[PDB]
């Protein structure tokens, strides 16, 4: 009987996870609150 | 988490992470021994290399390749897929689709199909029809090979059952292989390989026994990569869904009033559904049939046999019956 | 700006449309082969398993 | 921080985006028949909808 050490490795496994696609598609704005004005459409 | 602005109830709620593990360990001695009654040896074996050495490595290769056979589906897996048999792709593109929602990688993903997977696509109107496949060439109707479908590569092997097919990614399964160390008190032995791995070839003189004999082992381990949930989502097994089965060879006599026949049942897809078939006699005094469909004549006579299959869908047995004229 | 989830794509490659070679119009027959649909209507896809895959 | 906002139109009416949904047929209970896993176990079934998606 010989006693031994232990052996932790990590080869190539990876825990599943989402992909990162959604962001940058969509209106981002910097910065209370922010209003943005509509502008005005008139009659003939 | 999210927190909601100017209203300070939920503070901080931190989080904390896990890291998990696995373990894999070598749990299988693969070994082959040959007693050689050295008496025969002096007349009967003329080329040791060829006639000894040869079924040796040849044995050992095919052990290794089961042993592949039965851990590709020794794994937890969910779900079947079950191909139709006249439109096979929509089965394909579902697997495909089922790998995405894991979010498994797209590269590097094996699928190993059997012979009865490739004959259903190539009797697949979507692949024999040029219109409906895009290459004149018409590699179905011209040749045998199907080619890349799905954005996999087909590879066959009748290791696995034919009417079943596995898509794994590359670090799915784990396999290791250790080659024995010779030992010092031994007579030196060789460094035979078959298929990349090492075997350790060690013979010795028995002189106890008057005989010589060899041993051709090495050591393996497996081990399936799954989840940390148990939930075995970087592999998909897709099955050919069958709708009916029948007996080969139509009717037939038997051998004579008292023998033996080993009837066998294929399914319409044609693979072999024996083992998995249960047999019942409706004239077991005329006629006597056995669990792996071993029918036995015990009088002479006219009787029916009927084999049952569970489909791989579900629901109700197929059923088939087949007379039987014993002499 | 098209999203469409696993179930939609899934729908879109088994869609006849786009399967058959002489319907699809494209000799390349993408569905048969590497699953991609491509340009669809006047946009791109844009495959996204964040959303519902029905939706 | 971070805020959300759905850009409509003055009369009321969000027709700036649209949605599509794939339709259902038929819904099948997946493993078809199944015991359980004792008398005094639990099992959490599970249903397709004919199309791939979990409903």
């Amino acid at each position: 009987i010989f006693v031994k050490p232990e052996l932790v490795a990590e080869i190539g496994v990876k825990q599943l996870q989402r992909e990162i696609v959604l962001p940058g598609l969509v209106w981002t704005n910097p910065l209370d609150t922010i209003t943005v004005r509509v502008p005005a459409i008139t009659t003939a | 988490n999210r927190r909601d602005l100017r209203d300070p109830d939920r503070t901080v709620i931190a989080s904390e992470l896990v890291e998990h593990s696995f373990g894999v360990t070598l749990d299988k001695h693969v070994y082959a021994a040959l007693k050689f009654t050295d008496e025969q040896r002096t007349l009967d074996i003329r080329d040791y290399t060829k006639q000894v050495l040869m079924p040796q490595v040849s044995a050992v290769a095919y052990e290794l390749e089961d042993y592949i056979a039965e851990l590709i589906e020794g794994a937890p897996y969910e779900e079947t897929i079950l191909i139709d048999p006249a439109d096979t792709v929509p089965a394909f593109i579902t697997a495909d689709q089922r790998m995405g929602e894991a979010n498994v990688p797209t590269d590097s993903r094996r699928l190993v199909v059997g012979s009865a997977v490739a004959a259903a696509l190539a009797k697949d109107k979507q692949f024999r029809h040029a219109d409906w496949s895009g290459d004149q060439a018409n590699a179905a109707l011209r040749e045998a090979h199907v080619g890349r479908l799905a954005g996999m590569n087909v590879i066959r092997s009748n290791a696995i059952a034919p009417d079943k097919a596995y898509l794994w990614h590359r670090t799915a399964f784990i396999l290791a292989y250790r080659t024995p160390v010779v030992p010092e008190g031994a007579k030196a032995g060789a460094s035979f390989s078959a298929n990349g791995v090492a075997l350790r070839w060690l013979a010795d003189y028995d002189y106890s026994q008057l005989g010589d004999r060899t041993l051709l082992d090495v050591f393996t381990g497996r081990k399936v990569v799954t989840e940390v949930d148990g939930s075995f989502v970087r592999a998909v097994e897709l099955q050919l869904q069958a709708s009916s089965i029948t007996i080969v060879g139509g009717a037939f006599a038997l051998a004579t009033t008292t023998g033996t026949k080993q009837l066998k049942v294929r399914d319409d897809n044609g693979t072999d559904v024996t083992a998995r078939c249960t047999f019942a006699s409706s004239a077991g005094t005329k006629a006597t049939v056995s669990a792996a469909g071993l029918v036995t004549g015990v009088a002479a006579g006219t009787a029916d046999i009927t084999a049952s299959y569970v489909p791989p869908q579900g629901g109700t047995a197929k059923t088939a019956t087949v007379t039987v004229t014993v002499p």
